[PDB]
């Protein structure tokens, strides 16, 4: 950076990533580089964003502000500086989750059935009561694992060495949020 | 890339940046010190007692100036610069800045900051239609009965999201300089978690005008020293919150009258993004929702019609889906989308129902056909009860011309 | 070696060396001569006649001066020093001399050793608590109901042993010179021999500072000789006995303040030995028998506490030995003595009780299993009814799964 | 001893035995043998060591407290001397024993059996009435005798030509005072 004559001009980028009790926050340096930034000034608050300001390192792309509230609308604003002085901030808003997201913790699908399709594969499909990310897991019933994410509320696993029985679970992750592995069904694939 | 619509060519919500509105604009102030080069005194506290210090106000001297352009300006806190009333400005004198946004903003918070002691009155109105009709925000006051007839601390039901309070907040001569107040638009309203459903609210936020006005300074005498320490001054001022789109634009620009737009991309139109732009008339226009975007839809004309109007019958006849109805197809072609060729034409079938050419003419005997319609595709027409032929122009087998045009053929 | 452990490792009582606790300490005292140089007179007896002997007595000459100090110096025939009490200090004038040990001592006796003729009124008293309150030990006078108020000689029974006697013995004006006094304070106390199981005998000779007060000279006329001849000198002062360390120390040294306690070694604590030292509290803490020492047990927490606390109901119920339990267990062990894991948790088996890790998360499915708690050392879970495995996470055979989280395996 | 400058400083060590009606007392000279030591002053009495005070040679070690009170609570001093005067003191304390200890002088004791166990062996047993060194002791039934002290009530004699018949006695010691030989008991080792 060539110069500390004047404040910085304003950050590039702002994003800001909600969780319940916190909020997680991304930035970028100004565009132009020849003047020296030497880091920045992070304010926030509940309906504007004085409630409190934090300060740091010009190499920061990153901030959580760590402490807060369920269910609030927090503004946050965010600027550079330098021996100048500070520059004009750039803005963002969000409203953090509710307590309700946390208060039950995710539980594991129901329901959960696998049956035998070929020698090469088998069919695992599951419940929901909630009315989402399901993670879908299989191995030889030592020998360890294999993983697969899906959409949707049935799988169709693949690649699977004939006659052998295999164990499948399930998990689900909502907001972000995930359940452990569901029970277990046990299916054997066919002779070829 | 659009943030208004998704991975896939998809409309979904967009909400301009959120921005401190106020940051350009030039703010109109009742009063200024310096217009004669004026007095002022600021009392510190050191300890226990009190330290008058005297300073020049000069507007014509750039050190010692204090014009309403600092308070927009850029807020440097290593430097700093206020605007500053004149002396002796206390009660029954009011201060006022006024502010336009010259567009409709969805205001989540207000900010002023003193380089003065805060105001013992102060209060926040909102324009709501550029600048003609005020309604009040927010009130700050020790004597909330008094100064502003309004009771303090009202609490707000369900059924005045809209109230103004008066309170006592912010009040404090202490910090006696660099003091804050920050209105919050949705502090404490019922449905301000459901702002997105709730209409009063999104109403009560929307403004086009900010207007400020001091009411009453901190006492802290009468003597010429006392009075020379009286008055205003703020170091910045701010309109937080976003451009009102209506969900329907990421950002807010100039159009060719200079005036400030939403960019809107829905099919959408006007300042606000709050109707849908021509041709697009099939659905009613709605504001965008989390949930499901509502994007104005095009009618289909087939290329036969430039103009379009809805009509609210067929939309609740056609299932609550469609919807709008093409307005004077050319090309000889017949409504509601102009999916057919006019009565007295028919179809082409060489070219599909859009082509220009796709109605062709449809071509009756004057005297053997018992009328001018021909059938929309075979090419038939209604000939009479001894004709024949596309066209009726021939008596069919076993059949010869009359002198009667009435009665053009008979049998044999 | 430790001489409060036996021929190997046996905890054994142990009693401080019996020393003269006065040698080295500074006493203070009501008077002495010198102050401004002054004159005194000893009178000497030769054969049948009176003859009358004076001396300076000079505080700032080293030679003719008499303080304090040689109260407590060495005490050397060949060489005496006495400290010296201005003349015609006669009744009713007191001469006070007052000792502080600072430390709880058991006191066997106390000596003067006087320069001059013995006093014909003394009286003795203790402080039990660091200078604050007085009582008496011993009266000595020719008339004790007059002087010290107490009936001469009062017998001394079981119901008090406690009781301050006033006595004529060692009142005699001769010698005079180099006469003693010594008071002891177990003479004629009923249960004297049974000291060691006696408790109102050990609390009756336990002393932190000891007073003496001279009251009346002996008379041997009013003129100045006569005066100048009237005082108090005393060579050699001694408190003899023992530190009391409860049967728990050999010794007493100074501690990070400089002040006197026992070096306890039973596990004990306190300047006394009176209580046990921390994580100690398994048994109650007894003073020390010449049958039984008892030293504070330390209480088995198996590293799972820092902390410990003695429970009276439970010491009473387990036969009258042990004892305490262990306070908060960490690493997820459950109390008494954290000697097996909490209930939610299960044994490792690959670590004896005692290891960091000895205690296994015992994890139960949350649809499978009807409860938290594993089987504390097989591993099993509370498993619904048609499931089965270490955690319940599988149906088991001739089963399959259901919609219902309450009821999650079926027959087939 | 190089001076006589000054007093001796203390001894180093003091150690009493008590008697029923005599105290025994050791002792050991101040640790640095500079300073020329011509003897010690003793002193003692009950409650307090006034009562009597002996003087004694450089050489001596010891003393014996001749003439005194059973049960009685004496406190005992120590001192060194020279021609400079005397030193500081070393004092210890000691409770004579009671004439009930000297009264019934101690009795043998009684019921003893001596069983042959083996050739070698014999086994012997006793009983006592108080409720303490045993010493054991026997001999061919001319030839003499052979000792073993035992703590306990029972001992077992080892080391005998076998198929002779040996005697068998028995002593006991209490608070360093004994008895008399109990009587005798006669039994005959195994042919081997
Ligand atoms: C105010 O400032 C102008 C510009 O510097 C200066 O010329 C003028 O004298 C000032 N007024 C007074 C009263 O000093
Ligand atoms: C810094 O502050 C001064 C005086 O307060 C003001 O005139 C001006 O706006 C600022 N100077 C610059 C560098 O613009
Ligand atoms: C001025 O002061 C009056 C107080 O009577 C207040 O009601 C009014 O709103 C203030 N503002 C204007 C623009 O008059
Ligand atoms: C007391 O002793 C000091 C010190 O030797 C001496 O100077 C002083 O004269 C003496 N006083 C009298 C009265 O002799
Ligand atoms: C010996 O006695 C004198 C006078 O009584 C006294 O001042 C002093 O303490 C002693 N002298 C020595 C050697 O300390
Ligand atoms: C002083 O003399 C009085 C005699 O009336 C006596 O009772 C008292 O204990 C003596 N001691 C003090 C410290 O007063
Ligand atoms: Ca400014
Ligand atoms: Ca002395």
């Amino acid at each position: 950076g060539a110069d500390e004559s004047q404040v910085p001009d304003q950050p590039s980028s702002l994003h800001v990533r909600p969780q319940t009790n916190c909020i997680i926050m991304s930035w970028t340096p100004p565009l132009n580089p020849n003047i020296v930034v030497r880091g920045y000034i992070i304010g926030y608050g509940v309906g504007s964003p004085y409630a409190e300001t934090v300060r740091v390192d010009s190499k920061q792309r990153y901030y959580s502000i760590e402490r807060l509230e369920s269910s609030s609308h927090y503004v946050i604003s965010l600027k550079a500086f330098n021996n100048a002085g500070e520059g004009v901030p750039l803005y963002e808003s969000a409203t953090t989750r509710s307590i309700t997201d946390v208060s039950t913790p995710m539980l594991p699908p129901v329901g959960v059935q696998a049956v035998a399709l070929t020698h090469e594969a088998v069919r695992v499909s599951w419940a929901d009561n909630s009315v989402r990310l399901y993670t879908v897991r299989w191995r030889t019933s030592s020998a360890k694992y294999k993983s697969e994410d899906t959409t949707s509320l049935s799988y169709t696993a693949t690649g699977l060495k004939p006659n052998t029985m295999y164990e499948f679970s399930v998990m689900v992750t909502k907001n972000r949020r995930s359940s452990t592995w569901s029970m277990t069904a046990h299916a054997t694939t066919y002779e070829a | 890339p659009d943030p208004c619509y998704d991975e896939h060519g998809l409309p979904r919500r967009c909400i301009p940046d959120f921005v401190n509105s106020a940051f350009g604009k030039e703010v109109k102030v009742s009063s200024t010190c310096g217009k004669p080069p004026s007095r002022y005194c600021v009392v510190t506290e050191k300890g226990e007692e009190q330290v008058r210090s005297c300073h020049l106000c000069n507007a014509s001297d750039p050190k010692r100036a204090h014009p309403p352009s600092f308070l927009t300006d850029l807020n440097n806190p290593h430097n700093l610069t206020c605007w500053q009333s004149d002396s002796y400005v206390q009660y029954p004198h009011n201060v006022t800045l006024t502010l336009s946004l010259g567009k409709k903003f969805e205001v989540t918070y207000v900010s002023l900051q003193f380089c003065s002691p805060r105001p013992e009155s102060m209060a926040i109105y909102k324009s709501m239609d550029y600048g003609k009709t005020w309604v009040p925000f927010q009130f700050y006051s020790t004597q909330c009965r008094k100064m502003y007839n309004k009771p303090s601390r009202a609490a707000i039901t369900k059924q005045n999201e809209q109230e103004a309070i008066c309170t006592d907040s912010h009040t404090d001569v202490r910090p006696l300089s660099g003091g804050l107040i920050a209105f919050s638009t949705l502090d404490g309203r019922p449905t301000a978690h459901d702002f997105d459903n709730s209409p009063v609210l999104q109403d009560w936020v929307t403004a086009t005008d900010i207007k400020v006005t001091f009411s009453r300074l901190h006492t802290f005498d009468d003597s010429e020293l006392a009075r020379d320490s009286y008055f205003y001054a703020v170091s910045d001022l701010q309109v937080g919150g976003r451009c009102k789109c209506n969900g329907h634009a990421s950002r807010c620009v100039r159009d060719r009258d200079d005036n400030l737009v939403c960019d809107c991309k829905h099919n959408t139109a006007g300042p606000e993004c709050d109707r849908c732009k021509p041709f697009h008339y099939d659905r009613p226009w709605q504001r965008a929702t989390a949930r499901e975007a509502n994007e104005c839809v095009a009618c289909n004309c087939n290329l036969h019609a430039r103009r379009c109007r809805f009509n609210m019958e067929l939309y609740k006849l056609s299932g609550r889906k469609s919807g709008g109805v093409c307005l004077n197809c050319r090309h000889n072609t017949a409504g509601r989308h102009c999916h057919y060729c006019k009565e007295g034409f028919y179809r082409d079938l060489s070219k599909p129902i859009s082509h220009r050419k796709a109605c062709k003419e449809c071509d009756c005997h004057p005297v053997g056909a018992a009328g001018q319609t021909c059938n929309q595709t075979t090419g038939q027409c209604p000939c009479k009860d001894g004709v024949t032929g596309i066209t009726c122009n021939r008596c069919a087998k076993g059949y010869q011309q009359s002198r009667s045009p009435i009665a053009p053929c008979i049998k044999i």
